[PDB]
RNA sequence: AGCACUGGUUUCAUAAGCCAGCU
RNA sequence: AAACCACGGUAUUGCAUGGCUGAUAUAUAAUCCAUACAAAGGAUAUAACCAAGUAGCAUGGUCUUAUAUUGUGGGCUGGCGGUGUGCUACAAGUAACAAAAAGUACAACCGGAUUAAUUACUGAAAUCAUAAAUAUAAAGAGGGAAUCGCUAGUAAUCUUUAUUAUAAC
């Protein structure tokens, strides 16, 4: 993968979308993420490429598969994957 | 109205006029390259320069999409014939399809290309 | 003290050869000097397509007649 | 070449710059040290396997007994014997001062101007 | 002579009958009896109680043996398939994870787990 | 088990013939 | 994007056509490789029945402002069956390892597939690219009916180069 010595990548239009939603949600985003509340809408993305991060914790996105948002709500088991690999394209 | 006419080629070394597709938008992406180059070579420096501290390295990295389009990026530039614009069976060395190069080298319009026997 | 000038170390010697003509990159450094050695291509690519202007000052556009004449030599259309 | 009009051919640029040791010698009255020393830094030549392409701005050749130096950094031809010309400067300056031998008007006549440097 | 309760070929080198304890293979197997001071001409027959006790406190102390690494691998593959990733959902249908596999991919077929 | 079926092989191709697998 | 304008179309008819090509292949040659201190073998060229093939390109008829031109992501790789062309092996130890204790290991520890954790490299971007290393150590003990290549520097087997961001069996 992508040399640890260089770290991540994340993309710019992702962090601009979290940043809005901090601003819109600010009680949320410093006491209730962490009671267990879940988090008050959901954020829709393209951004397939980028990982994932613990300060996305308790957030709920929409990923892109070509056809619709799949959503996907952040685990601590999920940190480290990116946003891709749990939203799937084909369909048996 | 507004009219974009197909590019075409009349040359004497062919017999039938010879038309392309598809060259003015490659033409675009290797003037953005181009333009943006100086730029994208300094940054590359940085965010593989192991001296500096990464929380620097990571906000250079942002400035590869805030700062000049997607289309600059080398990777994404193809070789097209200049005379049809196919891209499968380029020949480099001479810039022109396998289709094109055939037929010219066999009436002497390439020089120093001849057949070959061993 | 005297040094013959065959007991000198290699190190001190390199010091010397790369502070005149230079230190050579190596393979695989993290430097950031490999992207700033590499030439520069942005005119060699910007140049590559055969693309004469569609209008050369004193000379005919051979493809404007050639398109004229095929409009001629076929029936008109609607 | 047919080419000229249309771009300037890079091997136009590039200029090499040999001197023979025994004649350097006598000229500027180098001990045997000195002249030791010099051969050392310079060294064989280097090629690169890869290309078979030499890699060594500076060599010395001992069947000849010749001091090499090639200079390309630059687009110009003049440009690059300014630069030859300074960096066989620096090589004697730093053999004879560590050490220093008879004294010649050639010498004399560096000492002056500083070895250019 | 039993170490981690497998049973070494008596007229084998050490270093090559300690590759049948899961979890040692060539490389890992030869540092360990150098470690402990043997070389490669020493037998199994050769070896005495002492020098076994030596070896078993070794790889106990530096290696994860049959049974934990084992379960170690397995709780690897179990997260995957929770997580419900790309590669855990191939793990749960026994089919392999490369890209294309339409035309071969029997061995992971016969090996699911 | 096996007849039968199933997949192939042969032929320009169908059929026939042939070979395995399987119940 | 073009002004007494030459709109565009990977839309359709290869059974309306141009050009180019597959398809008989002996024999011959003021042609090419090699040759100069004694030789052998090849390459290239040589007019076709087949309504054979043809969204590279050009063209008659028909269709279409837009069946045009464009942005982001997804797909061409798709949980199943059949099968063509290749690579790597195993019967046969004439194997395997190797810097010879004139050797080392084993008695198909021959074979190196699959998966877990880790790191490097290229690139704006690497879960669905490549390489190395540690652990894991699968099928395979010469293969039915049937079928293919070749007749000497040939088959067989081994190494290397080129087309050529990363990426050849
Ligand atoms: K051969
Ligand atoms: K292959
Ligand atoms: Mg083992
Ligand atoms: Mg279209
Ligand atoms: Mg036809
Ligand atoms: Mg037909
Ligand atoms: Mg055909
Ligand atoms: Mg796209
Ligand atoms: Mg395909
Ligand atoms: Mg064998
Ligand atoms: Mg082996
Ligand atoms: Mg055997
Ligand atoms: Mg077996």
């Amino acid at each position: 993968g992508r040399a640890v010595w260089r770290g991540p990548y994340v993309s710019v239009s992702l962090l601009e979308q979290v940043i809005t939603f901090a601003k819109r949600n600010p009680e949320w985003w410093n006491i209730g993420r962490f009671q267990g509340s879940k988090a008050p809408e959901a954020i829709n993305t393209f951004c397939r490429s980028s990982t994932v991060l613990p300060d996305f914790l308790g957030l709920k996105f929409g990923v892109h598969n070509g056809r619709e948002f799949v959503g996907v709500e952040v685990q601590e088991a999920m940190v480290g994957h990116k946003l891709g690999e749990f939203s799937q394209t084909t369909f048996r | 109205t507004t009219k974009n006419f197909r590019l075409r080629f009349r040359i004497p070394q062919y017999p039938d006029i010879v038309g392309s597709r598809r060259i003015d938008k490659d033409q675009t992406r290797r003037v953005l390259y181009d333009q943006h180059e100086v730029d994208r070579r300094l940054y590359k420096a940085m965010t593989r320069d192991e001296s500096l501290t990464l929380p620097v390295r990571l906000q250079v990295q942002r400035l590869f999409e805030t700062e000049m389009p997607r289309d600059s990026a080398p990777s994404r530039i193809v070789d097209r014939c200049v005379l049809t614009g196919r891209v499968r069976g380029l020949v480099k060395f001479a810039g022109l399809s396998r289709i094109m190069l055939r037929q010219l080298i066999h009436y002497g319009h390439i020089g120093g290309v001849a057949k070959a026997s061993w | 003290s005297y040094i013959p000038p065959s007991e000198v170390p290699e190190e001190h010697l390199k010091n010397i050869y790369e502070g005149i003509f230079g230190s050579p990159v190596a393979e695989f450094e993290r430097t950031g000097r490999c992207a700033l050695a590499k030439p520069l291509i942005g005119t060699k690519l910007s140049s590559y397509y055969f693309l004469p202007p569609n209008r050369q000052p004193g000379f005919h556009n051979e493809e404007h007649e050639y398109a004229k004449v095929r409009l001629m030599s076929k029936r008109q259309k609607k | 070449h047919a080419g000229s009009a249309f771009m300037v051919h890079p091997r136009n640029a590039p200029v090499q710059l040999d001197v023979r040791v025994s004649d350097l010698k006598q000229e500027l009255g180098l001990s045997d040290d000195s002249a030791a020393l010099l051969t050392r830094l310079a060294g064989p030549e280097r090629l690169d396997e890869k290309t078979k392409r030499r890699v060594s701005p500076c060599w010395y050749n001992s069947e000849e007994d010749t001091l090499s130096i090639a200079a390309d950094r630059y687009n110009d031809r003049e440009s690059n014997r300014r630069l030859a010309l300074e960096q066989l400067q620096a090589l004697v300056k730093e053999c004879d001062t560590r050490y220093p031998g008879e004294t010649t008007p050639a010498k004399q006549y560096l000492s002056g101007f500083g070895f250019f440097q | 002579v039993q170490i981690q309760r497998v049973t070494l070929p008596p007229h084998q080198c050490v270093y090559m009958a300690l590759k049948k304890v899961f979890g040692l293979g060539g490389p890992t197997s030869l540092a360990v009896v150098e470690a402990c001071g043997i070389s490669k001409g020493v037998r199994v027959r050769d070896l005495k109680e002492n020098h076994v006790q030596q070896i078993t406190q070794f790889i106990q102390d530096n290696f994860v043996t049959e049974d934990n690494l084992r379960r170690k691998v397995r709780e690897d593959i179990v997260k995957l398939v929770n997580i419900k990733s790309r590669d855990g959902l191939r793990h749960d249908w026994g089919v392999s994870i490369k890209g294309h596999t339409s035309c071969n991919g029997k061995t992971a077929k016969r090996l699911r787990h």
